[PDB]
Order: structure tokens, then C-alpha cells, then sequence
């Protein structure tokens, strides 16, 4: 999973 | 500029109507517009502001993404100019509009900016756009670009923790985006680690204050903390 | 035209980036260059320049019916002109996009094609094309237009039932949307019908001369003649 | 459902 912004 | 014989109201309007269209290049330029008419923004407008250009710079960062992926393997590989090229025109266009936002915080949205709702909402987004430049950026300005991205999160930081509720949405993004700074642009793991997890738990202690609303919209950007502490450790 | 100074190959090139990263308006003009290089396109050119434009005008068409729902319901209701001419921007807009295609198969990727399989392309490229501009025609000249689509898949049709078997899968996506044209532009759903029916057993007979491959490629078309099919009975 | 093109 890519990381959350 | 090109929206200087709009409406204040008709330019929100169909900065509205363009959200609802998808059409976010558009709803950015009327953005741009509304701002440009000199007056201070609201809530809701704020939100209008941060959501065209987060959507048009998001598509422009995918792409980037992709063509420097592309250029990698080509420079292990059969070899032209070509994909550095069309990296570099993708990569320029970026940065115009990372410019042009941060122009526009800076003439004149931050310092007409008094609340603290407001001031912490541009200077988040003034270290979204800087750390959006700090990842094309490869030159001599390089820490320069990521010494003002910092900056900008630092300040928002102390306003937040000052004069926002630790559970308030604005709050919790600003502490997300500069842990995933920490991470991945200043190289300091730990500190995002750190920042993502104190967050999240004086939030955590902070959800028995909340009307039914409020706590989901606070839980929403918990979870996305807590994605983020369970992909780094 | 912006892209006179680049080779061939690398708008090509470009092109074939652009998709892998999305970019399809950028993939658009790449293509647009090339044709105006005024050399025949191959059968994999031919594809990128009807995907690039695919995207584009798709992206318009789906806002355009965002807007005209808006705008229908706004005149059934409270009341100001934004809706009208924001709609109207996005149109001009769509119709830019289609005049441009339009431009390039007369001038001169039509006349210059003489295999059936590049002519019926660029025919079917012709219908289709029309039949957006007639999906957002309201004035002196949407019979004309209408009757414009109608003629460019009809010279396709003939070609392609003569020179092609009945699974060529340009001739079934052919097919399919001229079935379409008749249901919901002319008016006309029996001839829909009747002809989405007709090239779906048409195309059923002929699997057998089939490759493995060849028979993948017409079934995911013949598929889509029966999802319109299972749509309109 | 949407017709298909
Ligand atoms: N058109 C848009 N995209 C938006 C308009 C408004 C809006 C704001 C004020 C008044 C009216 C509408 C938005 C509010 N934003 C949020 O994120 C929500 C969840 C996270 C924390 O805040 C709570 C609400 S989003
Ligand atoms: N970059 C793109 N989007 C494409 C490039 C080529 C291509 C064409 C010729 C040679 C090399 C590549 C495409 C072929 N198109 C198709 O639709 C396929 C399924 C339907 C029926 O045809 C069979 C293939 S799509
Ligand atoms: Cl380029
Ligand atoms: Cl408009
Ligand atoms: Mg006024
Ligand atoms: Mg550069
Ligand atoms: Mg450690
Ligand atoms: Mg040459
Ligand atoms: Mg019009
Ligand atoms: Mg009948």
C-alpha cells in the first residue's frame, strides 16, 4: 500500500 | 487574469459545479479567480481551494511517478532523449502549479489570515505544495525547498497545538502529511513514527468530547494515522 | 502546429508514455503531431491516436451530462445563468476536441487510406465522432450532422461486410456503434436491435476459423453487443 | 447499466 495523505 | 470579469459568487458556484463534473483543472482556475478577487476565503471555500489543486497536482505526481520509473530502469537497458524529456515537461508543469498555489498563499491569503482555523489551513497546505516540490527537486536549492516545506508545518504545528482541540480534523491532516514529510522527504523514520503515534493517541483521549459528526469525522483521519504506523513498523 | 520540431518516432514514443502514465490529453496532441507528419499511420498508430482522443472527449462527454442534468433540473426550482454557461464552456470545449479528429481524417488520413482495414477505421472514427457532436446538438444543423455520422458508418459498414470476416474486431466495435447510433440518436431502437443481433450470430458462425487469441479478441466484443442486447429487451 | 461503445 502507498502511505496516506 | 483570464477570470477578472467573473463573480466572486458565480466563480465559487461553478468552482461547484466542476467538482461535481470531475473537471478539477477547472474548478482550480475558478479558485484561483475567487481568491484572486482579494477577499478572505470561508470554511468552505478553503476546502473548495485545497481539493481542485489537490486533485490536479495529484494526477500531474502519478504521472511523474510513473515516467521516473520509467527513466530508471532506462538508465540501468537498450537506449534516446525521449522519456527524460517528457519527464521534464510533466515535471514543469508540476511545479508551475505548486508555484502558483504558493503564490497564492503568499499574495495574500496567509497574512490576512488571523484565525487560527484559517492560518493553520495555508500554512499546511504552503508545506504540502513545498514538499510536492521537494520531490522532483534535485539541485542546488534542494534543501532549501525542503527547509521551507518544514518550516511552514512547523508553524502550523505550534498554532494547531496552541489553539485547536487535538481531535480537530485540520489538526490531524497537518500532523499525517508533516509525519509523512518526516518520512519520506527528511529522511527521519522515527520521527514520523513518532509524531504519527502521539497524534493519534492524544486524539484517541480527546474522542469523549465529540458530538456523533464530529467523531467520524476525526476517526476517519485517525485510521489514516494508524495506516500509516502500520505500513512503518 | 506545437509539435512540428519532433520527429515522428519519438511523438510516438511520447505517445505510448503518455498512456502509461495517463496523460491523455498530452497523449492526444502527441498523436495529433504525428498525423499532421502526413505519413499513413500502421494499425498500432491508428490505435493510439483512437485511444488518446477516446479518453479526452470521453472525460468532456461524461461532465457534459453531469452539467445538462444540473441544468435540467434547474429549469423544472429556485433560480442565475452559471449552470448555462459553464455547461456551455464544457460543450465548446467537447466540440473543439471533435472538429480537431474530424479535421485531421479529412485532411487527409481518409483519402490516403486504402486497405479496408485502415479505411473502415478511420470511417468508423468519422461516425463516431459526428455522433458525439450530435449527442450535444440542439440547432439549424442537427439533422445535417446526424445524417453525417449516419453516412460515415454506412460507407464503413458496406467496406467492412465486403472486405472483412465477421469477427474482425474492428468490424463488431463497428458495429456496435452504429447499433448504438440507431438506438439513441436516430431514433430508431428496432434497427439497434436488429443489427446488434445480426453481427452477434454473425460473429458466433465464424469462431471456429479462430485462433485462441483471434477468438479472445471478437468474444470480449461480441460480449459487448450482448450487454446492449440484454440492455434494450 | 450504460450502453457500451
Ligand atoms: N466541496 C467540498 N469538497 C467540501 C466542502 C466542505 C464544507 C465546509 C464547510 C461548510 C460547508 C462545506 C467540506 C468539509 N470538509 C471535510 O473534510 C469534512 C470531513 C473532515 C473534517 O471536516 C469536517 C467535514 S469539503
Ligand atoms: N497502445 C494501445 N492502446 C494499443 C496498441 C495495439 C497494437 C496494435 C497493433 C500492433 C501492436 C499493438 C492495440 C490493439 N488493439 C486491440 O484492441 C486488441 C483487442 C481488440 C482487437 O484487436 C486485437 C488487439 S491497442
Ligand atoms: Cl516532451
Ligand atoms: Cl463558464
Ligand atoms: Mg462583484
Ligand atoms: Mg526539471
Ligand atoms: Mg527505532
Ligand atoms: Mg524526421
Ligand atoms: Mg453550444
Ligand atoms: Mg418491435
Amino acid at each position: 500500500r502507498r502511505r496516506q495523505t | 487574469g483570464a477570470m477578472g470579469s467573473m463573480e466572486r459568487a458565480s466563480l465559487i458556484q461553478k468552482a461547484k459545479l466542476a467538482e461535481q463534473a470531475e473537471r478539477y483543472e477547472d474548478m482550480a482556475a475558478f479558485m484561483k479567480g475567487a481568491v484572486e478577487k482579494g477577499e478572505e476565503l470561508s470554511c468552505e471555500e478553503r476546502n473548495l481551494l485545497s481539493v481542485a489543486y489537490k486533485n490536479v497536482v495529484g494526477g500531474q505526481r502519478a504521472a511523474w511517478r510513473v515516467l521516473s520509473s520509467i527513466e530508471q530502469k532506462s538508465n540501468e537497458s537498450e537506449e534516446g532523449p525521449e522519456v527524460r524529456e517528457y519527464r521534464e515537461k510533466v515535471e514543469t508543469e508540476l511545479q508551475g502549479v505548486c508555484d502558483t498555489v504558493l503564490g497564492l498563499l503568499d499574495s495574500h491569503l496567509i497574512k490576512e489570515a488571523g484565525d487560527a482555523e484559517s492560518r493553520v489551513f495555508y500554512l499546511k497546505m504552503k508545506g504540502d505544495y513545498y514538499r510536492y516540490l521537494a520531490e522532483v527537486a534535485t539541485g542546488d536549492d534542494k534543501k532549501r525547498i525542503i527547509d521551507s516545506a518544514r518550516s511552514a508545518y512547523q508553524e502550523a504545528m505550534d498554532i494547531s497545538k496552541k489553539e485547536m482541540p487535538p481531535t480537530n480534523p485540520i489538526r490531524l491532516g497537518l500532523a499525517l502529511n508533516f509525519s509523512v514529510f518526516h518520512y519520506e522527504i527528511a529522511n527521519s523514520p522515527e520521527e514520523a513514527i513518532s509524531l504519527a503515534k502521539t497524534t493519534f493517541d492524544e486524539a484517541m483521549a480527546d474522542l469523549h468530547t465529540l458530538s456523533e459528526d464530529s467523531y467520524k469525522d476525526s476517526t476517519l483521519i485517525m485510521q489514516l494515522l494508524r495506516d500509516n504506523l502500520t505500513l512503518w513498523t
